[PDB]
RNA sequence: CGACUCUUAGCGGUGGAUCACUCGGCUCGUGCGUCGAUGAAGAACGCAGCUAGCUGCGAGAAUUAAUGUGAAUUGCAGGUUGAUCAUCGACACUUCGAACGCACUUGCGGCCCCGGGUUCCUCCCGGGGCUACGCCUGUCUGAGCGUCGCU
RNA sequence: AGCCUUGAAGCCUAGGGCGCGGGCCCGGGUGGAGCCGCCGCAGGUGCAGAUCUUGGUGGUAGUAGCAAAUAUUCAAACGAGAACUUUGAAGGCCGAAGUGGAGAAGGGUUCCAUGUGAACAGCAGUUGAACAUGGGUCAGUCGGUCCUGAGAGAUGGGCGA
RNA sequence: GGCUAAAUACCGGCACGAGACCGAUAGUCAACAAGUACCGUAAGGGAAAGUUGAAAAGAACUUUGAAGAGAGAGUUCAAG
RNA sequence: CGCGACCUCAGAUCAGACGUGGCGACCCGCUGAAUUUAAGCAUAUUAGUCAGCGGAGGAAAAGAAACUAACCAGGAUUCCCUCAGUAACGGCGAGUGAACAGGGAAGAGCCCAGCGCCGAAUCCCCGCCCCGCGGCGGGGCGCGGGAAAUGUGGCGUACGGA
């Protein structure tokens, strides 16, 4: 995901848990040279990332 | 008195301005007292002040200071001239009596250098060419 | 060797961006801006620099408060009223 | 639909917040369509959704602050947001009443010696 | 440097996004006078400040 | 002469009000005469032009008796595109040629409620001026 | 012309040596206008010779009797047909040249 | 350097006089402004005289001018005391007062 | 491009230079 | 005749003078004469479907509402119970900065209240409100081998 | 009751002339929107120079030069095109105090892929750190952050217009 | 010890109006993305740069070329 | 020793306010040169100017005589014409340099403290009621609190006043 730059890993975890109804193993964040923060949101393995990506639209 | 704040001696100029030691400040010490008290208390407004004591190294002054925002001053028609913004920092502009004394203003033949509003207004009014339209 | 070869030794920096005026004139060891004197409460402005004043005056930026002050002045600084509805 | 503010003003707090959440989910999906690569119609719909969100939050803020200043109307101390903001110098003036106060001596002079209405002849 | 602050990195981030050419629809407008971005910085020629 | 001390008789100031006018002053500037039938009828000299008005071009190359519908009023260019006032581009497509509205007469007005309101208001002030002249 | 026109540069001359013609030149930098000739009436930019001041004498007083003489001469020659036609007026059909009409 | 025969003469332009030059292009605008303020004052006080209060007959000082007669600042308190006008009521009916004037004659 | 600043003179004539020296 | 050179003319390049323009100055005059702890001036970063700069704006982010206006905006797309413009009184207004919790790394806190965490059990997480110096009136809590009174 | 889109100004002219001259007027052309005579008024009013200022352009001149650190060759590929790109083979060099593999400061997207060959890379390029699109930097443990050092700097106090 | 309008000043600001002024080397540094690009560690220094046409009608198409470039055709009152 | 007054002095994220900085053409207060001129130069001059510092406002400042005069007297302040390049200052050199009267623009005057009389007759703040509430104001009810006799208010200020 691409995330607002003022966000914690805790806030990204709560937002991914609330918007798409999915639990999260961990969140890794980097800030791009563009300026955006990028979040790599690892999922708890009872969820498929491909299924939730097909849910939200990205394929 | 006021000694000249220059490094060691060294006024880089002509022998008139070589004086450093015996020089004197143009305002009195009571006006310095009023403006120190009124600079420390930026909200309060300086009414006036008076001599209470002196040493060889110090003089002591009481300075009368007023809230322009207290309802005993702000609701009193006798004393609510001070509540107006034209009387912000009278002590800095030479408007208290100890400041008025240093300005050299009064009526008559002794005070011709301030006829006009002040000494600066006098020097200004005298040093203008009025170039009229039709000359 | 005062010319070309001594210019190679220029890596450590003296100034960075000031955080009150944006310009790259905050001296890092004196901890003061040389353009506006930042830890001083007052703006550094001098009258021998007439051109340097006009680079940073009130006309220079957005005036994101002062232009609506001018607009509210031209109607007497009215408050609370709304115009007559349809 | 065309979310107009006038038929948002009568509605309740809960339906305004539910419509806000509906529009927020709608804007999220349009940003997904912008990043995956979608129609031109969704890309022009994103401005409609942004301005409708601004409208709904605006109406919420209207009905919030005018209820608060209905609440603090008679009170002598009200929040600084609800106090009148004109210029700072225009707030430190005397009141309309403190400007109208005279002393007793001055009122006695104005009672005794008014400026008469007179003319003089040729 | 590989060691940055957030302030300097955000400063460089802005200058990296200002560095693009003009879109080619901008010169099909009515009152165009702009042929190209004349504020293009190259990293060898002009050294950005600091 | 003009006598109002707050109207400008400067060239460059008037040109700057013209070419930097907002859109609701573009609408008033881009106005056009009614035909002698409509001017006899509504007692109105001229009206601002609209998208669905019928129109004769009076000056220029495309002038004639051919009543053409306005296609779209382009207030940015101070120009209007009329139904068959058009020419062929190089590749073969047709391009609308823009006429200025003052070189154009209206022959049918497109009458909504606001258009009728503007017409009755202009007729009213015309009759009041005629009465003060009387 | 404004008082500050041409004098808003800081510009020292380069002096002798350097094979240039001893005008004040613009101080340093990587721009076109640098070392480029700055004060003085003959430079590009720069002030002009004797800037026009607003205290030029714009207004002239004439004596009142001279002004009245000129009014009397201008009235006395407006009653002569040769002089009115030599001013250029088309007057050949006017009935009488001090042309007076009713007060209606 | 002076050539043959002329006035020995002293121009007072050795200072920076051009920073302080009063030009008078204000002048017909000040005449218009004063005239409009004068008429506004006249329209305000509606029957009252447009000049102001009466001012006294007054000799000029200095043997150059004591033949001449001016208008004074205000009427003396002895003049009001003899004429029977109270000095606070005199300001109300448009009589000038000043309490500085003596009367010797 | 960066307009080259005017030629940086660093003297050689004068008393230091031993090439072209006059009489004296 | 040749080549080369020189001169003149014609045409063509180089170059941008001249002329004609002019949404810009400059000068003079007039009216008003208005910033900020209710956070200013200035700065930083963001904001457009395609957008770098300028311009406008502030996470409601090339604007919201309201009023006037009455069918557009426009480079290309896409969509009269009021489009678009102007006005602008209602609302909102990120981070620095007088700049305000302490520092200026956006680092580290303290107090109170809410919700997940809990089943007030301490932590943990998120939200919200406070937390600058000086000074005035009053309030509470005090200090004094300061001056006294009573036991 | 001047001239002008039935062609103003400017500019060109082996064209006709006038004036002692400053200059001017006519014809031909180019040009596309203004201009001029006379009586007066006013000035920022006339250039060959100032090592004048700004812009442009010559001769020099197709000249000086593209000479520091040993060195390239053969075939094939792509391509419109190859001394220089790529692959292979050969011969060489740096020779572990490297021309190697990684970092600090600094730089700021130069990193990586794809495309282009205008400009730039002082020959050339199919190549590039160029240009245009797109991508890329993931931490409880690596650093910062924390501590204090030489030092810096508030408060109290002192001084100071 | 103290207050006090008016006449008076105003090259900053908001809003106007005018000119025997200047006319893109002039007039403000700035008629334009100008206190911009760029230079300097910094304070500071500081540009060049207006004009197709009435309307883009901005040259379809054929043709040599790898393309830049051309040759025809076409627009227009005129691409001289 | 304990309690209580008072007086001096502290601490509060105490209840409510106010100051901070900007701009700075105009204005007020300080500070304050040297180029320059004197055909040198030091006093003078430039010049109470430039730079520096502080503070305002829509104007500021000044301002209702411890004034001018010497008349047959004028009568706050400010501004204009004039006085007047004058009286005067000055290596008496270069240079500098007012005011009064007179004519106008404008015109407006007042308040304390003290001295004393009035039962503090005075002021602030908090609670409740009525009115108005986007310049928190008016009236009332409060054995509610404070300030104040180390002096609040009314009369009254040199033109006299009780
Ligand atoms: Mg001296
Ligand atoms: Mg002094
Ligand atoms: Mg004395
Ligand atoms: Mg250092
Ligand atoms: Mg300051
Ligand atoms: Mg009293
Ligand atoms: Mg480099
Ligand atoms: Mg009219
Ligand atoms: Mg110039
Ligand atoms: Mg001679
Ligand atoms: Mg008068
Ligand atoms: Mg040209
Ligand atoms: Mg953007
Ligand atoms: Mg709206
Ligand atoms: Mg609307
Ligand atoms: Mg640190
Ligand atoms: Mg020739
Ligand atoms: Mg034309
Ligand atoms: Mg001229
Ligand atoms: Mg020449
Ligand atoms: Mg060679
Ligand atoms: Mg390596
Ligand atoms: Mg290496
Ligand atoms: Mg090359
Ligand atoms: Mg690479
Ligand atoms: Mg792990
Ligand atoms: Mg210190
Ligand atoms: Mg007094
Ligand atoms: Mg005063
Ligand atoms: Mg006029
Ligand atoms: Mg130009
Ligand atoms: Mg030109
Ligand atoms: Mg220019
Ligand atoms: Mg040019
Ligand atoms: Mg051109
Ligand atoms: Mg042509
Ligand atoms: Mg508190
Ligand atoms: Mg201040
Ligand atoms: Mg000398
Ligand atoms: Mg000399
Ligand atoms: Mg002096
Ligand atoms: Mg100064
Ligand atoms: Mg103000
Ligand atoms: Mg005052
Ligand atoms: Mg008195
Ligand atoms: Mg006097
Ligand atoms: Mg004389
Ligand atoms: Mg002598
Ligand atoms: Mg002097
Ligand atoms: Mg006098
Ligand atoms: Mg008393
Ligand atoms: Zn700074």
């Amino acid at each position: 995901f691409i995330v607002d730059v003022k966000a914690n890993k805790h806030q990204i975890k709560q937002a991914v848990k609330k918007l798409y109804d999915i639990d999260v193993a961990k969140v890794n964040t980097l800030i791009r040279p563009d300026g955006e923060k990028k979040a790599y949101v690892r999922l708890a393995p009872d969820y498929d990332a491909l299924d939730v990506a097909n849910k939200i639209g990205i394929i | 008195g006021r000694k000249r704040p220059v490094p060691k001696g060294a006024t880089y100029g002509k022998p008139v301005h070589h004086g450093v030691n015996q020089l004197k400040f143009a305002r009195s010490l009571q006006s310095v007292a009023e403006e120190r008290a009124g600079r420390h208390c930026g909200a309060l407004r300086v009414l006036n002040s008076y001599w209470v004591g002196e040493d060889s190294t110090y003089k002591f002054f009481e300075v009368i200071l007023i809230d322009p925002f207290h309802k005993a001053i702000r609701r009193n028609p006798d004393t609510q001239w001070i509540t107006k913004p034209v009387h912000k920092h009278r002590e800095m502009r030479g408007l208290t009596s100890a400041g008025r004394k240093s300005r050299g203003l009064g009526k008559g033949h002794k005070f011709h250098h301030t006829i006009g509003g002040s000494r600066r207004a006098a020097w200004r009014r005298r040093n203008t060419l009025q170039l009229h339209r039709y000359r | 060797t005062k010319g070309t070869s001594s210019f190679g030794k220029r890596r450590n920096k003296t100034h960075t961006l000031c955080r009150r005026c944006g310009s790259k004139a905050y001296h890092l060891q004196k901890s003061t801006c040389g353009k506006c004197g930042y830890p001083a409460k007052r703006k550094r402005k001098y009258n021998w620099s007439a051109k340097a004043k006009r680079r940073n005056t009130t006309g220079t930026g957005r005036m994101r408060h002062l232009k609506i002050v001018y607009r509210r002045f031209r109607h007497g600084f009215r408050e609370g009223t709304t115009p007559k509805p349809k | 639909a065309k979310i107009k503010a006038r038929d948002l003003r009568g509605k309740k707090k809960e339906e305004l917040l539910k419509q806000l959440d509906d529009l927020k989910v709608e804007l999220s999906q349009l940003r997904v369509a912008k990043v995956t690569g979608g129609a031109a119609s969704k890309l022009s719909k994103i401005r409609v959704v942004r301005k409708s969100i601004a409208r709904v939050l605006t109406v919420i803020n209207q009905t919030q602050k005018e209820n608060l200043r209905k609440f603090y109307k008679g009170k002598k101390y009200k929040p600084l947001d609800l106090r009148p903001k004109k210029t700072r110098a225009m707030r430190r003036r005397l009141n309309k009443h403190e400007e109208s106060l005279k002393t007793k001596k001055q009122q006695r002079k104005e009672r005794l010696y008014p400026l008469r209405k007179y003319a003089v002849k040729a | 440097s590989s060691h940055k602050t957030f302030r300097i990195k955000r400063f460089l981030a802005k200058k990296q996004k200002q560095n693009r050419p003009i879109p080619q629809w901008i010169w099909m407008k009515t009152g165009n006078k702009i042929r190209y971005n004349s504020k293009r910085r190259h990293w060898r020629r002009t050294k950005l400040g600091l | 002469m003009k006598f109002n001390p707050f109207v400008t008789s400067d060239r460059s100031k008037n040109r700057k009000r013209h070419f930097n006018a907002p859109s609701h002053i573009r609408r008033k500037i881009m106005s056009s005469p009614l035909s002698k039938e409509l001017r006899q009828k509504y007692n109105v000299r001229s009206m601002p032009i609209r998208k669905d008005d019928e129109v004769q071009v009076v000056r220029g190359h495309y002038k004639g008796q051919q009543i053409g519908k306005v296609v779209q009023v382009y207030r940015k260019k101070y120009v209007i595109y009329i139904e068959r006032v058009q020419r062929e581009k190089a590749n073969g497509t047709t391009v609308h040629v823009g006429i200025h509205p003052s070189k154009v007469v209206i022959t049918r007005l497109k009458l909504d409620k606001d258009r009728k309101k503007i017409l009755e208001r202009k007729a009213k002030s015309r009759q009041v001026g005629k009465e003060k002249g009387k | 012309v404004s008082e500050l026109a041409g004098h808003q540069t800081s510009a020292e001359s380069w002096g002798t040596g350097r094979a240039v013609a001893r005008i004040p030149r613009v101080r340093g930098g990587g721009t076109h206008r640098s070392g480029q000739g700055a004060f003085g009436n003959m430079c590009r930019g720069g002030r002009m010779f004797a800037p026009t001041k607003t205290w030029r004498r714009w207004h002239r007083r004439v004596n009142t009797t001279q002004k009245r003489y000129a009014i009397c001469s201008a009235l006395a020659a407006s009653a002569l047909p040769a002089l009115v036609m030599s001013k250029g007026h088309r007057i050949e059909e006017v009935p009488e040249l001090p042309l007076v009409v009713e007060d209606k | 350097a002076p050539s043959r025969n002329g006035m020995i003469l002293k121009p007072h332009f050795h200072k920076d006089w051009q920073r302080r030059v009063a030009t008078w292009f204000n002048q017909p605008a000040r005449k218009i402004r004063r005239r409009k303020a004068r008429q506004a004052r006249a329209r305000r006080i509606a029957p009252r005289p447009a000049a102001g209060p009466i001012r006294p007959i007054v000799r000029c000082p200095t043997v150059r001018y004591h033949t001449k007669v001016r208008a004074g600042r205000g009427f003396s308190l002895e003049e009001l005391r003899v004429a029977g006008i109270h000095k606070k009521v005199a300001r109300t009916i448009g009589i000038s007062v000043d309490p500085r004037r003596r009367n010797k004659s | 491009d960066p307009v080259p600043y005017q030629p940086p003179f660093l003297c050689q004539w004068g008393r230091h230079q031993p090439a072209w020296k006059p009489l004296m």
